C-alpha cells in the first residue's frame, strides 16, 4: 500500500499565522505531472471535507486562506492567516492507486499562552469501594498546551499501566484543556496501601505539584 | 443536490452480521464509482471497499482487514450501495461512511453523515454513579472542585447535566474511555466556590439513552 506519513499529529497554531501539515508518501503518488493528493478538514460530528484536490487545487468554495503544494513524496497543507473556524481534523489521502489510503490526521488548535493547572485528587467513594472495586481520580484543570506528565504513586511505588487519561477538548473561550487520570484497583489492592499520590509535571508550574491523601482520611 | 445517505447501524456481538445501505440523490449513480470509508473511536480514517461501474465489470476492491468478511455491491436502478458485513470484530467499531468518488482525478466528491457501528459482547448497561467529593483539606484559591464518576456503562453516550442545568459554567464531562471490561466510563467535574460548599446543593444528572435511564447523584461533602 501506499503509505501516508502525516505530521505533525498535533499542531497549535496562532490565530493570524500560518499552520502547515505535511504528508510523506512511501512512493510517488504521480501520474503524468499530476500528484493525486487530496486533503480533507473533518469538524467533530461531520464528515470529511474535500479542501485540496491533486496537490495544489482549492476545491470549489474553499476559502483563499487554504492552498497545498508538493510532488511525488512530499506535499503540505498551508493555512494563512489562521482563523478561529480552522480548528479541525486534517488528513492527506492518496488517489492515484487503490488501496486508497490516508494519512493519521493532524488536530489543528489555536495556540494560546501557557496557562498552569489547579490539581485535584479524589478518593474513592465509600459507596464504590463496597462494590469491589477503586477509582481514584486526578484532576488537572484548565491548562494550557496540553504537554503534561501525570503520575501515580502509591505508598512511593511509581504505578504504570492501571490508568487512563481523559482530555477536554479545547475550551471555546479560553483555549485551555482539562484532563483527568484515573487509577484503577481492586478493592483488596486500595486496602493494602495508605499514601496515595498524583504528581502533575506541566510547564506552567515552576515545580511539579503533587496531591495526596491518606486512605480514609476524610 | 447531491446527497449521500446512509443507514444500518447498531449494536452487534462478535461474529455477528450487519449490512449497511447508502442510498445517494442528484447524481448520476451509475457513474460514480463508490466507496465505504470508516472512522475508529480515535477518530482516523480508513477505506474499507470500493466498487467500479458497470463498464468496468463492477470490479470491487477491500482493504486487508476486511477482505472476505465484508461485501460490498450496487443496485443503479434505485442509486444505492451496500456493504454486508459478517464475522464482526470489536475492530470494526466505527462511524461508516458512503463516499464518491475518492480515487483518481475530481474536484469535488459527496460524503454521508455516516452510520454509527459498535461491536462487543458487552450488554446494554446504565451507569453506576459515584461522588468526586469535594475536598476537606482547603485549597490555597478558595475554588473547590467536585464531581461524578460515570462508571462502567454500555453502549455510548451518556450526558450529564449539573442541578438540571442550572449549572453550566465551569463544568467539564470528559470523553469516555473503554475499559478492559468492555463497559466506558467517564467524570463530569465542577469547579465552585468552596464558600458554598456548606449552602449550595450540587447533584449531577447523568443520562444514558440507549439503557432508557436516567441517574441522579448528590454530591456532598464526605
Amino acid at each position: 500500500d501506499i503509505v501516508l506519513t502525516q505530521s505533525p499529529a498535533s499542531l497549535a497554531v496562532s490565530l493570524g499565522q500560518r499552520a502547515t501539515i505535511s504528508c510523506r508518501a512511501s512512493e510517488s503518488v504521480d501520474i503524468y505531472g499530476i500528484s493525486f493528493m487530496n486533503w480533507f478538514q473533518q469538524r467533530p460530528g461531520q464528515p470529511p471535507k474535500l479542501l485540496i484536490y491533486a496537490a495544489s487545487n482549492r476545491g470549489s468554495g474553499v476559502p483563499a486562506r487554504f492552498s497545498g503544494s508538493g510532488s511525488g513524496t512530499d506535499f503540505s497543507l498551508n493555512i494563512h492567516p489562521m482563523e478561529e473556524d480552522d480548528t479541525a481534523m486534517y488528513f492527506c489521502q492518496q488517489s492515484k492507486e487503490v488501496p486508497w489510503t490516508f494519512g493519521g490526521g493532524t488536530k489543528l488548535e489555536i495556540k494560546r499562552t501557557v496557562a498552569a493547572p489547579s490539581v485535584f485528587i479524589f478518593p474513592p467513594s465509600d459507596e464504590q469501594l463496597k462494590s469491589g472495586t477503586a477509582s481514584v481520580v486526578c484532576l488537572l484543570n484548565n491548562f494550557y498546551p496540553r504537554e503534561a506528565k501525570v503520575q501515580w504513586k502509591v505508598d512511593n511505588a511509581l504505578q504504570s499501566g492501571n490508568s487512563q487519561e481523559s482530555v477536554t477538548e479545547q475550551d471555546s473561550k479560553d483555549s485551555t484543556y482539562s484532563l483527568s487520570s484515573t487509577l484503577t484497583l481492586s478493592k483488596a489492592d486500595y486496602e493494602k496501601h495508605k499514601v496515595y499520590a498524583c504528581e502533575v509535571t506541566h510547564q506552567g508550574l515552576s515545580s511539579p505539584v503533587t496531591k495526596s491523601f491518606n486512605r480514609g482520611e476524610c | 443536490e447531491v446527497k449521500l445517505e446512509e443507514s444500518g447501524g447498531g449494536l452487534v456481538q462478535p461474529g455477528g452480521s450487519m449490512k449497511l445501505s447508502c442510498v445517494a440523490s442528484g447524481i448520476t449513480f451509475s457513474n460514480s464509482w463508490m466507496s465505504w470509508v470508516r472512522q475508529s473511536p480515535e477518530k482516523g480514517l480508513e477505506w474499507v471497499a470500493e466498487i467500479r461501474l458497470k463498464a468496468q465489470n463492477y470490479a470491487t476492491h477491500y482493504a486487508a482487514s476486511v477482505k472476505g468478511r465484508f461485501t460490498i455491491s450496487r443496485d443503479d436502478s434505485k442509486s444505492s450501495v451496500y456493504l454486508q458485513m459478517n464475522n464482526l470484530r470489536p475492530e470494526d467499531t466505527g462511524i461508516y461512511y458512503c463516499t464518491t468518488p475518492l480515487g483518481g482525478y475530481f474536484d469535488m466528491d459527496y460524503w454521508g453523515q455516516g452510520t454509527s457501528l459498535t461491536v462487543s459482547s458487552a450488554s446494554t448497561k446504565g451507569p453506576s454513579v459515584f461522588p468526586l467529593a469535594p475536598s476537606s483539606k482547603s485549597t490555597s484559591g478558595g475554588t473547590a472542585a467536585l464531581g461524578c464518576l460515570v462508571k462502567d456503562y454500555f453502549p455510548e453516550p451518556v450526558t450529564v447535566s449539573w442541578n438540571s442545568g442550572a449549572l453550566t459554567s465551569g463544568v467539564h464531562t470528559f470523553p469516555a474511555v473503554l475499559q478492559s471490561s468492555g463497559l466506558y466510563s467517564l467524570s463530569s467535574v465542577v469547579t465552585v466556590p468552596s464558600s458554598s460548599l456548606g449552602t449550595q446543593t450540587y447533584i449531577c444528572n447523568v443520562n444514558h439513552k440507549p439503557s432508557n435511564t436516567k441517574v441522579d447523584k448528590r454530591v456532598e461533602p464526605k
